[PDB]
């Protein structure tokens, strides 16, 4: 019974590894996590996040 | 398995670079680029000649233009070309110091790679050390926004005279600093101020001397008047000092539809009726201007031979073959609106100009339009002269970089003292935190602190001073005394204080120097396999 917002934050920081974001992941992870929440849970699109 | 071995197409032109010698080749290559512009840093810096394949030559010391329009091969130095372009676009100043600092981070990291430290572990310490340097300079950064507009005007002069000392414009810093500052003041809002660089225009002219360059508020057009015999100067009569300038995108031409049309005429009767038709159009076009009281009319397409003299008898000057972009910039300074059609012409859309005269240059044949405003207007225009075509173009980039420093103080009033004072202040902050934490990151912190010391040692080397005696003197006054105003003096004054020398640099400009250099070298250390295809 944990929070749904903190679930997507820990999973997003894993993909930030091996990239240039690993050091800057503090500010950058807080972006993409809020990007998927704007989209509808039923329909997720990769063209809108362009 | 036979003799032919093929996986990736074109294996002959594609070469693979790997190993410890790979890091040694790309780091030492980036140093040669900064070594060229190393002598170009500071007021003692020297220019560089750039030759284009078409034969046009350009002489500039700005690292943004030097790296631009230049043929390169290695991809590491091509990243430095985009590095100086990144510093030039947003900030507009400091393109030389970023490339030198970027190569200093690689030279200090080259010795750390051979010690057995992973390249990313070297770059991870640079990101943590860059945040401590910014937080230290921000604490000592003075805020000039607490003063009024009287003291703020002199604050912009300190920032302009510093950037103009490294160019050919450095001959007179006092006279040419007012042109950059006063041009910005006109577009400032006095509250929540934005520079809006779009309103500022720069038009150069090749001839005369640079001392004849003066700031004129208005629009500069190189298009001559439609008829030669109209008077050169235009002045208002009695009251209403405005000349009622009219800007019409539609010239004087026989009305025709844009689509393809065919007009069928029957014998003599309809042939004679259309004769009077067009003859009444010229009388209709001239009555609209006289009804609204307009004087000068400008348009995209040239007037007809019958329309040229029609405006002369009514004492109505006109200019033809004006570009579409030039039409929009005129209506802003005149507080007017461009008239789309002859039926929409009204006195509310007419412009206002204090004086307009017809400029002539020497023995060459040209006519330059000069619009002047007796009161503060919305736009400004830079007028630059020079004894050489390249000096004019160099004075353009010199004045452009000066306008980029002034606009940085408009958004952020926080400024720092440059000239070796800011680099040493941020360098000693990292060295103090390296001995406290110790660990395996103490070598990455010392390499970042010694890399920041390359900038003040470069300013002292080009000025003839001893880098050993200069660097040791700065660290003594910075550690003992909390005043960070002590910095490198390239001109050789008896005092090393940067505050008494009126040297002020924007904080957003010096902050991006470490940010752009640290983020670039982190990717360079992450490059192992290098595949270069021959062209």
């Amino acid at each position: 019974k944990s929070s749904g917002r903190e679930l997507l934050e820990r999973c997003a920081r894993t993909a930030m590894s091996s990239k240039l974001i690993h050091n800057n992941a503090d500010f950058f992870v807080k972006m993409c996590v809020d990007a998927v929440l704007s989209l509808d849970r039923n329909d997720l699109d990769d063209k809108l996040i362009g | 398995m036979g003799r032919p071995f093929i996986i990736v197409k074109d294996q002959g032109n594609k070469k693979r670079q790997h190993g410890l010698e790979a890091k040694k080749s790309h780091i030492l290559a980036a140093r040669s680029v900064a070594s060229i512009i190393k002598t170009s840093l500071g007021p003692r810096g020297l220019d560089k000649i750039l030759i284009s394949p078409d034969g046009e030559i350009t002489i500039t010391n700005d690292g943004a233009t030097i790296l631009s329009q230049m043929e390169l091969d290695n991809e590491i130095a091509k990243l430095l070309v985009q590095l100086s372009k990144s510093q030039d676009d947003e900030i507009g100043d400091g393109t030389t110091g970023v490339v030198v600092l970027a190569s200093a981070l690689l030279d200090q990291a080259l010795e750390l790679i051979q010690k057995g430290i992973h390249p990313i572990k070297i770059a991870n310490g640079f990101d943590e050390a860059a945040k401590l340097a910014i937080s230290k300079l921000e604490e000592t950064c003075d805020d000039i926004s607490a003063s009024n507009d009287e003291l703020f005007r002199d604050f912009l002069l300190r920032a302009a005279k510093t950037s103009l000392g490294s160019k050919i414009v450095s001959k007179d810093h006092d006279r040419f600093a007012e042109m950059a500052v006063e041009a910005v003041i006109n577009v400032m809002d006095k509250d929540r101020k934005d520079v809006d660089f779009d309103l500022i225009k720069m038009q150069g002219r090749v001839g005369g001397s640079i001392s004849d360059s003066k700031l004129i508020n208005g629009v500069i057009l190189d298009k001559d008047f439609s008829h030669p015999q109209m008077p050169k100067c235009v002045l208002p009569k009695e009251g209403s000092d405005g000349v009622k300038l009219a800007i019409l995108t539609c010239p004087f031409e026989p009305p025709k539809p844009k689509t393809k049309h065919k007009l069928d005429i029957s014998s003599v009767e309809e042939y004679q009726k259309l004769q009077t038709y067009e003859q009444d159009k010229f009388k209709e076009m001239i009555d609209d201007v006289k009804k609204a009281g307009a004087d000068v009319v400008i348009c995209q397409w040239g007037f007809d031979d019958e329309a040229n003299h029609l405006l002369l008898q009514n004492d109505l000057p006109a200019v033809r073959w004006v570009g579409g972009q030039e039409l929009e910039h005129i209506a802003i300074s005149t507080n007017g609106r461009i008239v789309p059609r002859f039926q929409d012409l009204s006195k509310d859309k007419l412009g206002t100009c204090s004086r307009i005269y017809e400029q002539e240059f020497g023995t060459t044949k040209d006519r330059m339009l000069i619009i002047e405003q007796s009161k503060e207007t919305k736009t400004v225009t830079c007028f630059v002269r020079g004894s050489n075509k390249m000096i004019v173009d160099e004075a353009e980039r010199a004045l452009h970089d000066s306008l980029c420093v002034v606009r940085n103080l408009v958004k952020d009033s926080r400024v720092v003292y440059g000239g070796g004072a800011a680099e040493v202040t941020m360098s000693l902050a990292v060295s103090e935190e390296a001995d406290k934490q110790r660990g395996i990151d103490q070598y990455a912190f010392r390499g970042f602190a010694q890399a920041l010391d390359t900038i003040p040692m470069t300013l002292a080397e080009n000025s003839g001073l001893d880098p050993i005696g200069t660097l040791s003197t700065l660290k003594s006054k910075q550690l003992k005394e909390k005043i960070s105003n002590i910095g490198v003096d390239c001109l050789g004054y008896g005092s090393n204080d940067m505050k008494e020398l009126f040297v002020v640099d924007p904080f957003i400009g010096k902050k991006q120097q470490i940010l752009l250099a640290t983020q670039l070298c982190r990717m360079i250390l992450k490059i192992d396999n290098v595949i270069i295809s021959g062209k």
